[PDB]
């Protein structure tokens, strides 16, 4: 036979739970081949967290017992039914399953291998990768990005550094998603950041001071110098004064490929990025 | 425009093309209303009013208004709101339907009278089986639904029961949906009588939601809108009622806004007063992503520090006038990205009338004095001596 598992705390075949329940736990019935959707595991932890015992000899699913896993759930559910979260990711299922317990890793392998690459040997089609971000809603920032880098560091440390590429990320607005040790040991394995952000003083102390070389514009706000001043050593003074009236295009460069402070005016790119945004008055004066 | 105390119909005296909405209901029906045509300059005598149904909020929209809290209210809620589409009012009792003629009917408290066919009924409108109607139902009753499914047993008898320890289970739930339901300065700006219409098909929420943002925001490029500058007036609303309906607003808005597209959207400007009321997650995504669906906003409030950092600093451009509390000068100050702190100690002591402005579109800061508007605001002093002499 078969049975049936409720997200509510109803009363049907309820005299029968804990029976179903422990045999489970104990890996004792049937497997599947295919991948469950996201919105089951609503029903499983309010089954797990609900099941009671009755006087008669008998299972019970008490009210009680809900009310002490009532947020888990409600943050499960009120997840799956957004716009903007199930346009960036997939929770239909439907995938294929191997026996063994290896079905967690496979996917997650191949999806870091579809966005960072191949390791050593094998052909890759594609040199250089631009990952387009425009239709992520600025509230997931922080779970969806805060989330790649971390599966992408667990296979990099289990990989190996004989098998691994040398390779360049750029990160822009990191202080959204960066607020620790993949550049504790990126030297290496070959992993090399870029940082751009206005917001220096939203960020982990520990990144910014392992940093070799700076490239500082112009920058007006006295806690986003601090932080500057901070990050490298002391000995110099009179270079950061002229931080706070650079004009635009001129930069501050010190580290380690320079010998000495320069102030720097940068070349214009040829062919440059994207313009800008939509401008009013032209779509107002279109009659 | 968002008015919150009525007075910024007089300075529009003299443009063409403008409308004035009064949320509430009018005094009697033999008020004065009637419209423009195009082209025509406004004058003071002509306004209109309107009311916002219930349906409008949304399945999640209506979920935050009611605040499931406790044990078995969360689930009985969703499931009263998953079959509004089959429930039926006819003079005062709420009744279900089959396919043959067949009725039945449902009661608020926990009456005894045929109370065994109970389990089959429900089950039957769960799996989806039963008639469906094609008119909104009012907002009470999802009081009786939800005491429904929340009292429902299993009888020894193989039968059915309505045990009276389910209805302690979500009380506090019916409680506060009768009470809002007969309330007299809630009634009066909220459709609760139902009685529209009702499409088939499945996707009758979302009609509704675009609906009333095609009425208040603006329909989409391509299309023909009948106004150019619309005030809408809020002085007959209650300071407790404000931020819930407001934010239900403002979030209707921003997903009308993304379903329309970059193709479809047509630039405006919105203006928010004392916005320190009803702008305090899911609840500020208009103001992140409001420039790539071309809206930009004007924030006008008297206290900055009750204003998330967020949100203060995404403005491009800052207008100053007097300013006194400490707690606001040093959210101003922590808050800014463009600027000196040479000219921060000049607002203590400004005068009336005079500003301090910096930003993009100042190449240096300027201490300005602003000139005085023709004609202005209708804002006035009241006085108490005229009536008592």
């Amino acid at each position: 036979e078969t049975f049936l598992l409720y997200d509510d705390c109803r009363d049907t075949n309820q005299s029968k739970l804990a029976e179903w329940l422990d045999l489970l736990r104990r890996r004792r019935l049937k497997r599947t081949n295919v991948w469950p959707p996201f919105k089951s595991l609503a029903t499983l932890v309010a089954e797990f967290g609900c099941v009671a015992a009755d006087r008669s000899n008998g299972s019970k699913r008490d009210a009680f017992g809900f009310s002490n896993v009532l947020p888990l759930v409600k943050i499960i559910q009120q997840l799956a039914e957004d716009i903007r979260f199930k346009s960036i990711v997939n929770l239909n299922g439907g995938g294929e399953l191997a026996d063994g317990g290896t079905h967690w890793d496979k996917a997650m392998s191949d999806e870091v291998d579809y966005f960072f690459g191949k390791e050593k040997g094998q052909e890759n089609d594609w040199n250089v990768h631009i990952v387009n971000m425009k239709n992520l809603a600025q509230d997931h920032a922080p779970m969806l990005l805060s989330a790649l880098l971390e599966m992408f560091a667990e296979i990099l440390f289990r990989r190996g550094q004989e098998r691994s590429y040398p390779t360049v990320l750029l990160l822009e607005e990191a202080h959204h998603y960066l607020r620790e040790r993949l550049a504790k040991e990126g030297r290496k394995f070959k992993c090399s950041l870029i940082v751009s952000t206005q917001r220096p003083s939203e960020l982990s102390p520990t990144v910014l001071a392992m940093c070799s070389n700076w490239f500082s514009l112009r920058l007006t706000n006295e806690r986003d110098l601090q932080a500057l001043r901070y990050a490298m050593e002391s000995g110099n003074e009179q270079i950061l004064k002229q931080i706070s009236g650079l004009p635009r295009g001129d930069a501050v460069a010190f580290g380690s490929a320079f010998n000495l402070p320069v102030r720097i005016s940068i070349n214009q790119a040829r062919p440059g990025p994207k313009s800008s945004d939509a401008v009013f008055s032209e779509e107002w004066a279109n009659c | 425009i968002f008015d919150i105390n009525g007075e910024y119909a007089q300075a529009f005296t003299g443009i063409p093309n403008v409308k004035h909405t009064i949320l509430g209901e009018s005094p009697n029906v033999d008020s004065l209303e009637k419209k423009q045509q195009k082209g025509e300059l406004y004058s003071e005598e002509y306004y209109c009013y309107k009311k916002i149904p219930y349906q409008a909020l949304g399945f999640a929209g209506l979920i935050k208004l009611l605040r499931p809290s406790d044990k078995t209210q969360l689930p009985a809620l969703r499931n009263a709101l998953s079959a509004i589409n089959r429930t039926h009012f006819k003079s005062r009792n709420i009744y279900l339907e089959k396919d043959d003629g067949e009725t039945f009917l449902l009661y608020d408290d926990c009456r005894d009278t045929n109370q065994s066919k109970l389990a089959e009924w429900l089950d039957l409108l769960r799996r989806r089986r039963l008639k469906r109607t094609n008119v909104w139902p009012p907002f009470k009753s999802l009081a009786t639904l939800v005491a429904e499914f929340g009292c429902v047993a299993a009888d020894r008898s193989n039968g059915s029961k309505r045990d009276a320890f389910g209805f302690s289970n979500v009380l506090p739930l019916v409680k506060i949906i009768q009470q809002l339901a007969e309330d007299i300065r809630f009634k009066s700006i909220v459709n609760l009588n139902g009685g529209g219409e009702l499409a088939d098909g499945g996707t009758h929420w979302d009609k509704a939601m675009s609906d009333e943002v095609d009425y208040f925001f603006g329909k989409e490029k391509g299309q023909e809108n009948d106004w150019n500058v619309h005030i809408v007036n809020m002085k007959n609303l209650a300071q407790d009622h404000a931020p819930m309906l407001l934010s239900a607003l403002l979030e209707m808005f921003a997903e009308i806004l993304f379903r329309r597209g970059q193709e479809r959207s047509y630039p405006t400007v919105l203006l928010l007063e004392e916005a320190h009321h009803y702008l305090r997650k899911a609840y500020e995504r208009l103001a992140k992503e409001g420039r790539k669906f071309k809206c930009s906003l004007i924030v006008s409030t008297q206290r900055p520090s009750e204003l998330s950092p967020t949100v203060l600093a995404m403005c491009s451009n800052w207008f100053s006038l007097r300013l006194t509390n400490e707690r606001d000068l040093q959210a101003l100050r922590y808050a800014m990205e463009s600027g000196n702190e040479q000219i921060l100690k000049q607002i203590s002591g400004l005068p009336r009338g005079d500003a301090v402005a910096f930003g993009s579109a100042f190449n240096l800061p300027v201490r300005i004095s602003i000139n005085q508007a023709r004609p202005g605001p209708k804002s006035s002093d009241a006085v108490f001596s005229e009536e008592w002499a």
